[PDB]
């Protein structure tokens, strides 16, 4: 594996990361989802490429796709939730516990 | 589970695509075309748990196709010796391996 | 792990193979079969107790649907059981013929040549 | 696990065709159509044996009719090849479209000079047939001894010894 | 008969942007069952020859396959030419 | 290469313009000269503050149809291949699902705007 | 919402967990978990109201997570070995990715958090949808690739599912945080034994299935959501209350009921394998569950709560809307013990 | 090791995958993450895959300007904070970089395994090919075998795209 | 004609690398010039790394980047 693949997986490993800590604001995750797709989808399109898997080259474009639906769903959570506070903070999101 | 409906009506609703030696567009191979359709062909009709000690040459072979981790070992073997024999200057790489070569069609 | 599942020669979705009728079906009097007819009368019951009707005699139709059903379904699930039972014996058996090796027959003493401790107890 | 036998350098010496891109493209069809078949008999020892060291000898007789072909094309009429090639050659993409009076004017004069006949659109795509004397490769993958699979399942089926023989249930 | 032809002047009428395309998506789904050159089409895509035409190896008894590309044996684009 | 070159140059004359825009002229900045501009007077709130959008939903559905044309891209491709019966159909088969989907939000007051 | 529209979104849910059991490409796995989670996010906010858009928030950000270390577990194991076919994960580091996003998925311990806030967020209909249909594609995909499964890994979560079942269900008196404590109890007795014998994962699902249905739909029969709202049902439909307990006694794995069944033939399983420490403790850990099982019934049951005097209109009024398969669901959750050898039947 | 051209483009992926990973206000994370989108495309097209570099970074640019939109309405934040406004933003943008360039230092120097495997340098010219055949894209027509190997997925890809119309609609209707 | 050139010039580099593999590993303690890598003995095609290992950086930048970058 070179550098180029290391690179790749510490970018996705990053965006992860970086989701898995909220700081505000919702966007700002769904801003690190986006990030993990994109890491997702260079990676996979350069082992793609490398092995010259031919009929394999559809397989990332699939993989735009549903990435925009879980944005398309994620951004229109973020409306309704801020339509009940006027602000997009996650501590708002505290009425059910455990 | 895995309830098998393709193999039972013969539909082949994503068997086309999981693996690489199977009926490219074009007839256009994979890198490791031979190798992946020597090891599928060792393993066939024996098991996992068979073909996992069995199957291992041909496995191991086909890895080394797809990462070539041993062959950058190699590479970087030879490079590192072909340094330090440079640096002391007792190589003096050919001529055509530095630009002077009288190429080939 | 799954160890009749990938079975050669298993058809995915048939539940009931062709072999399975080499076997003896239930009979119809089988005790399972009976407690499966049992189970569809208290299934009848307790539906005529949910919706506020006489127990015992609301719907006799409805009771003797329930019965039926969990008779019929009683049926072929013992007979796919039972298949399956003789399916593991089948190749128990098998096994054990092909690899006289791993089940050496053991010639066995007598106790009289068998040495136990004795342990009173006092 | 092995030492990977190459050829000398004196096995890979060949007299090469030194004509550039421009030139091969002009007398593509007449090449194709004048030394089809030493051309072929490579392409089936290259797929059959899968191995470029197993199939020199076919493309030292390929570079040989390449090279008479070549020399009867300048013995006879080299003039008008050259002003067909030169004007292939201006094309950015070497468009045929582009020179058809010089084409005409090479394939009458190797029309007459030599009897060749330009090969009709579709026929160079043709699957064609070779008679070789060399022996059918028999394991051209080098393939190991497959390994033997599960003996089989043979017999009839009876019924299960006392039933299920699930705990307390005797059936 | 009577109420499809005011429902289709009344659409006309309001939305002609919309029968417009409705009625070019129709012709596109329809058409393409009911020509006969979609055939030779389908030859035209299968006659180019992208990749090289591997030569086979005879065994004494291929009759119709060509033993050089000039010979009259194999398939012709006598056709394609005269399209 | 050449794309790269073609870039450095075009972000280097660019920033160069922005240099000589930035240091040729004689510059005298004082507070009232760099405030806000609110056509006179003084804002009454910050410009950082929300603004609604009433075309959100729209927004929304831009995506997915973005997506689309991602996927319908490499029909010219797409038409080379030998099966063209199977080909035409999953072309129209998606162009008329996409035209189902925008027919959907059309009819269900999905493209109006709130109020 | 629309019915129509409800129609074709519970068929999407649906269609999803059917593409995740019947395909032999990650891909199309993959493909099938993203359809199921869109179609499943409008089926939670179906009553809209601040507290179930919280829960489809936090239900969309848990699944996309997880919907994502998969992928990657995907595209790892595709490096490592060219194959996309659903098999045995060459590459451990895939393998393990993948078993952490499996574990989110279905909500095993530590990654629990959720359920709770996600069950008491929606209604009981909901509920009863993410609590029964949501587990089949994860398990089923679990079913598949066991033989790569590390079993440190999968019996630690199990414990802990386990056990933090166990402890949390003990300090609730909102019924919809009981149900999805026990869920994450029997996901953990699940978990436990599928390294081992899937067969017996399938049928711990099944029963625990069938117990779910059973109580769920008795709940949605008297309209409590809480402990003292439950506890009103003995003065209106005695015989509601009865079934109750009767089902929450089989919950609670006690003979000869029904739920007595899968841990018994779990524990048997894991007797076979040198295995006696864990099924130990998985049984004396099912305790905490059987009290705060025994609790709801002592509260609903075996006891008359005060009521009101309003209950008395309540009197001249019925059901008018009919459930067909509960008294099965209570049946089969009750009295199946004597035919367990059809487990046979599974494999 | 030859022009770093690879290793430079990864590098800036990881930097801007850093700097919207931080998370500071939208409108920056935007930023960095549409760099690393043009990144990413770049350094696809370096292996031959033009059409899913462009695919990708033209689907990004669209994305988020749908994100800017939004931020611009629902997360406005009226200080609005950038990678040296505030201290937790800093720090983990220093921590990232920090962390990225004591990977790229210990598998560039030496062979370090991480998590996975080990690493050399050496650049990633070395696992090329050599084929040298074709007269057509092989990325191209790889993508082009959807409408004729891929219906299945061409069918499930569009019945997910109308239920996601669907589903955002009956998400915002509210009521 | 393309064909038997570059299996020619494959050959002939393969070969040049070998013979000097043959200088540069004279005194290394155990190493077997010229073996391979695989455990079969089929014809693999080799990587570009084995054919311009041993050669100027300019002969590496064409053969890896030439098409991609010929615009
Ligand atoms: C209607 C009357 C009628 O026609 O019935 C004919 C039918 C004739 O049966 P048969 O084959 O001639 O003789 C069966 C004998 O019992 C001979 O006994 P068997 O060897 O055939 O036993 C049947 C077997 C398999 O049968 C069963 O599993 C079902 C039996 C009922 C279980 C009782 C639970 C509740 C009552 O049951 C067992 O293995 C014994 C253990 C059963 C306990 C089940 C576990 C639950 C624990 C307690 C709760 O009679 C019955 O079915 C008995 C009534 C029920
Ligand atoms: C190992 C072997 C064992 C296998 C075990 C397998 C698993 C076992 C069971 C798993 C757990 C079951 C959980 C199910 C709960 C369902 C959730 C729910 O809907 O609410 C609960 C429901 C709600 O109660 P509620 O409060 O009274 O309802 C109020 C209303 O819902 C208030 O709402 P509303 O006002 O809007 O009312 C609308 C209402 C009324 O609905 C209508 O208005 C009808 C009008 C129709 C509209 C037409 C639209 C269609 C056009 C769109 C086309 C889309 C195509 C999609 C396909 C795309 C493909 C890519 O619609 C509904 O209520 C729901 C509709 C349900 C339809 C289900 C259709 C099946 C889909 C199957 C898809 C799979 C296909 C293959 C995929 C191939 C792969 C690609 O409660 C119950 O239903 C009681 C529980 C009963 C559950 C079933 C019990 C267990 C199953 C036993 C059956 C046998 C199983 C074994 C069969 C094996 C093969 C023979
Ligand atoms: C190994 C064992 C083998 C044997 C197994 C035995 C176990 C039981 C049998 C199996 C399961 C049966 C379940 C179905 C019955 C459910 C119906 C019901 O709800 O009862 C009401 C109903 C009385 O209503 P009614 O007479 O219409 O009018 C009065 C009003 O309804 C006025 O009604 P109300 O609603 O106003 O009254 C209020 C009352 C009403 O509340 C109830 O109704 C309670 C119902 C219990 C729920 C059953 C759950 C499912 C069964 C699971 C059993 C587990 C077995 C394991 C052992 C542990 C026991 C828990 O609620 C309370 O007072 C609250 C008290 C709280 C006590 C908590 C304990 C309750 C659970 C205990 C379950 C044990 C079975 C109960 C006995 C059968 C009933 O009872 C019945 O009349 C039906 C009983 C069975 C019918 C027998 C017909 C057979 C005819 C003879 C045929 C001859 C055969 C041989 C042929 C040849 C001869 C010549
Ligand atoms: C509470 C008890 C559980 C309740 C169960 C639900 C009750 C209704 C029964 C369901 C009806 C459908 C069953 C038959 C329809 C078609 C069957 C066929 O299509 O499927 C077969 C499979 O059939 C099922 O295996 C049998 C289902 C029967 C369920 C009953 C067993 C319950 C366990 C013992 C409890 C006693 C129950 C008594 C009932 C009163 C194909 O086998 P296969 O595709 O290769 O297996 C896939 C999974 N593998 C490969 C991983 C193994
Ligand atoms: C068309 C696109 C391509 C253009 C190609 C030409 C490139 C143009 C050059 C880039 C911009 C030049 C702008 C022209 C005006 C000069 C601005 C600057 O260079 O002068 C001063 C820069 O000098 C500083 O005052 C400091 C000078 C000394 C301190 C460090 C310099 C050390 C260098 C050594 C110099 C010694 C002799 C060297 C001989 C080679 C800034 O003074 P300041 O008032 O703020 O800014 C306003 C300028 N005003 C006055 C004209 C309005
Ligand atoms: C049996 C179950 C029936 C009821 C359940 C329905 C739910 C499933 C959804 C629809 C099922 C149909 C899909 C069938 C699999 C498609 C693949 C197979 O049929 O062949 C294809 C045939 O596809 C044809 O285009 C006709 C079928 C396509 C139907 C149009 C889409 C309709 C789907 C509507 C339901 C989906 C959800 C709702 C969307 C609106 C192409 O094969 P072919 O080209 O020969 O050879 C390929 C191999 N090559 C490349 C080497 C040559
Ligand atoms: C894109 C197309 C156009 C690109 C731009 C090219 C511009 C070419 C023409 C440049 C004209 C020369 C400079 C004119 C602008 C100078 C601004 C100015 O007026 O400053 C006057 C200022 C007065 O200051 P003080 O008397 O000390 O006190 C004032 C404070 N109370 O005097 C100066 O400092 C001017 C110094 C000379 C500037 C240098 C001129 C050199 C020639 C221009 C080079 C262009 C580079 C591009
Ligand atoms: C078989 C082919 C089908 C597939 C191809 C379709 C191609 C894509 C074209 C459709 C794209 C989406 C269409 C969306 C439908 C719009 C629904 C709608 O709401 O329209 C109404 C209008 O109502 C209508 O639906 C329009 C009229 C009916 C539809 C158009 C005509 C239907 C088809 C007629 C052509 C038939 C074929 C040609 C026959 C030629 C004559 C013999 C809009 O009005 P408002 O915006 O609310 O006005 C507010 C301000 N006053």
């Amino acid at each position: 594996m070179p550098l180029v693949y290391m690179n790749i997986i510490m970018a996705f490993a990053i965006a992860l990361a970086g989701l898995l800590m909220y700081r505000s604001h919702l966007m700002s995750s769904l801003l690190c989802l986006e990030g993990m797709m994109l890491s997702l989808f260079i990676m996979s399109t350069l082992i793609i490429l490398n092995t010259h898997f031919t009929l394999a080259n559809m397989m990332p474009i699939i993989l735009l796709v549903f990435a925009a639906c879980e944005a398309a769903l994620g951004l229109s959570l973020l409306v309704m939730v801020s339509n009940t506070y006027g602000t997009d903070y996650v501590q708002n999101l505290n009425l059910l516990q455990c | 589970p895995f309830f098998d409906v393709q193999k039972r009506l013969g539909l082949d609703l994503d068997r086309w695509m999981t693996i690489q030696s199977a009926e490219q567009p074009h007839k256009i191979p994979g890198r490791c075309h031979a190798f992946e359709k020597e090891w599928i062909e060792c393993a066939h009709g024996i098991g996992g748990i068979r073909a996992e000690k069995e199957c291992k040459i041909e496995f191991d072979d086909f890895v080394e196709c797809l990462l070539r981790q041993k062959t950058m070992k190699r590479l970087s073997a030879i490079k590192r010796q072909r340094d330090k024999l440079i640096k002391e200057g007792k190589y003096t790489p050919p001529p055509h391996h530095l630009g002077k070569e009288d190429p080939r069609p | 792990m799954t160890m009749m599942s990938g079975r050669p020669g298993r058809v995915p979705l048939q539940f009931l193979p062709n072999e399975a009728r080499s076997l003896p079906p239930p009979k119809l009097t089988d005790p399972r079969l009976v407690y499966m007819g049992f189970l569809g009368y208290c299934s009848g019951l307790i539906d005529n107790a949910i919706r506020r009707r006489p127990v015992v005699s609301a719907g006799l139709h409805r009771q003797l649907l329930y019965v039926t059903s969990f008779v019929f379904f009683g049926y072929y699930l013992l007979k796919r059981q039972d298949y399956m039972y003789a399916l593991r014996d089948h190749d128990m058996f098998a096994y054990v013929k092909s690899h006289p090796e791993d089940f050496p027959e053991k010639d066995k003493k007598t106790y009289g040549e068998i040495l136990e401790e004795f342990h009173p107890v006092r | 696990p092995g030492i990977v036998e190459l050829p000398t350098l004196e096995d890979l010496k060949v007299q090469e065709v030194k004509v550039s891109s421009s030139v091969l493209k002009a007398a593509a069809h007449h090449y194709g159509a004048q030394c089809d078949k030493p051309n072929k008999e490579f392409m089936l020892c290259r797929w059959e044996e899968k191995d470029p060291r197993r199939c020199l000898e076919e493309g030292k007789l390929v570079n040989q009719c390449a090279l008479d072909f070549f020399r009867q094309i300048k013995r006879h009429c080299a003039e008008p090849f050259t002003e067909y090639w030169t004007c292939i050659d201006y094309s950015g993409l070497q468009l045929f479209r582009h020179c058809r009076k010089q084409q005409a004017k090479f394939d009458e004069c190797v029309l007459d000079k030599l009897g060749w006949v330009r090969p009709d659109l579709g026929e160079l795509s043709k699957v064609t047939k070779v008679k070789t004397d060399r022996p059918l490769p028999e394991n051209p993958y080098h393939s190991r001894a497959r390994p033997e699979p599960n003996p089989e399942a043979e017999g009839d089926l009876k019924p299960a010894k006392h039933g299920s023989r699930l705990f307390f249930w005797t059936m | 008969a009577g109420r499809i032809a005011s429902f289709l002047k009344n659409a006309w009428a309001k939305e002609p942007v919309l029968v417009a395309s409705f009625a070019i998506g129709g012709l596109a789904i329809i058409l393409p069952s009911l020509s006969p050159y979609t055939n030779y089409a389908i030859r035209i895509n299968r006659a180019t020859p992208y990749n090289y035409p591997v030569p086979l190896r005879d065994d004494g008894n291929m009759p119709d396959v060509p033993s050089h590309p000039q010979d009259p044996q194999g398939p012709s684009l006598e056709w394609l030419k005269n399209l | 290469m050449n794309i790269m070159l073609t870039l450095l140059t075009n972000v280097t004359l660019a920033s160069l313009l922005v240099l000589i825009a930035f240091w040729l002229p004689q510059l005298n900045a004082y507070s009232e000269k760099t405030s806000p501009y609110e056509c006179g007077f003084d804002p009454m709130g910050s410009a950082r503050l929300p603004f609604s959008m009433k075309f959100f939903l729209v927004a929304i559905t831009f995506l997915l149809f973005d997506l689309e044309i991602a996927l319908l891209l490499p029909l010219p491709w797409a038409s080379q291949t030998n099966n063209l019966k199977t080909m035409l159909t999953m072309a129209l088969f998606l162009l008329i699902l996409l035209a189902a989907s925008l027919a959907y939000e059309w009819t269900q007051k999905g493209l109006e705007w709130a109020e | 919402m629309n019915p129509i529209i409800y129609t074709t979104l519970i068929m999407t849910v649906m269609s999803g967990t059917m593409l995740v059991m019947i395909s032999s490409h990650w891909l199309l796995i993959w493909i099938g978990f993203e359809m199921n989670l869109l179609a499943m996010i409008p089926v939670l906010m179906k009553n809209f109201n601040p507290r179930a858009t919280e829960a489809a928030t936090k239900y969309f950000l848990t699944q996309a997570t997880a919907s994502m270390m998969l992928m990657m577990a995907i595209i790892i194991n595709l490096l490592y070995s060219g194959q996309w076919t659903i098999t045995k994960m060459f590459n451990p580091v895939a393998m393990t990715m993948m078993t952490m996003a499996l574990a989110m998925k279905l909500g095993l311990s530590p990654f629990h958090f959720w359920v709770p806030e996600v069950t008491q967020g929606i209604s009981l209909q909901a509920g009863l949808l993410l609590l029964t249909w949501q587990k089949l594609a994860p398990l089923s995909v679990l079913c598949q690739i066991s033989q790569s499964i590390n079993p440190n890994l999968m019996l630690t979560m199990a414990m802990l599912s386990i056990l933090i079942g166990g402890w949390g269900g003990l300090n609730q008196t909102q019924l919809r945080k009981i149900m999805a404590y026990s869920s994450i109890a029997h996901m953990g007795w699940m978990t436990a034994v599928l390294p081992y014998n899937t067969t017996m994962t399938i049928l711990n699902l099944l029963i625990y299935i069938t117990m779910t249905l059973a109580m769920f739909m008795l709940l949605i029969h008297s309209s409590a959501t809480t402990t003292l709202s439950l506890s009103h049902t003995w003065n209106k439909m005695p015989v509601i209350t009865s079934l109750m307990m009767v089902t929450l006694l089989s919950m609670g794995g006690l003979p000869p009921l029904s739920g007595f069944m899968p841990k018994w033939m779990i524990i048997q399983e894991m007797t076979k394998n040198e295995s006696i420490i864990m099924p130990t403790l998985m049984a004396m850990t099912a305790l905490l569950n059987l009290y705060f099982y025994m609790r709801l019934a002592y509260s609903s049951s075996l006891t008359m709560f005060p009521s009101t005097n309003n209950m008395k209109m309540k009197w001249q009024f019925e059901h008018t809307k009919q459930m067909k398969l509960l008294p099965t669901m209570i049946v089969l959750s009750t009295l199946v013990l004597p035919m367990t050898p059809a487990l046979s039947s599974l494999n | 090791m030859t022009m770093y051209i690879a290793f430079i483009l990864s590098t800036i992926f990881v930097i801007g995958f850093v700097g919207f990973s931080s998370k500071p206000s939208p409108i920056y994370g935007g930023l960095g993450l549409i760099v690393s989108g043009g990144v990413g495309c770049g350094i696809v097209l370096n292996f031959g895959g033009s059409f899913l570099g462009l695919m990708v970074f033209l689907i990004y640019l669209g994305g988020m300007l749908v994100v800017f939109g939004y931020t611009t309405a629902m997360a406005t934040e009226m200080y609005p904070e950038v990678w040296v406004s505030n201290k937790t933003v800093f720090g983990a943008f220093v921590s990232g970089l920090m962390m990225e360039f004591c990977m790229v230092y210990y598998a560039l120097k030496e062979e370090e395994v991480e998590i996975i495997f080990k690493f050399n340098g050496l650049g990633d010219w070395v696992i090329y090919d050599t084929g040298d055949s074709g007269f057509f894209s092989e990325e191209a027509m790889g993508i082009a075998a959807l409408y004729s190997y891929g219906t299945w997925l061409v069918i499930v890809t569009g019945w997910s795209l109308l239920i996601g119309v669907v589903v955002i609609m009956e998400i915002t209707r509210g009521n | 004609l393309f064909q038997a050139e570059k299996d020619r010039r494959v050959l002939q580099m393969l070969r040049e690398n070998l013979e000097e593999e043959a200088i540069i590993m004279k005194d290394v303690p155990d190493w077997k010039v010229g073996e391979s890598v695989f455990h079969t003995t089929r014809w693999v095609t080799p990587m570009m790394g084995e054919l311009y290992g041993l050669r100027t950086n300019e002969e590496i930048l064409s053969a890896t980047y030439g098409f991609i970058w010929y615009t």
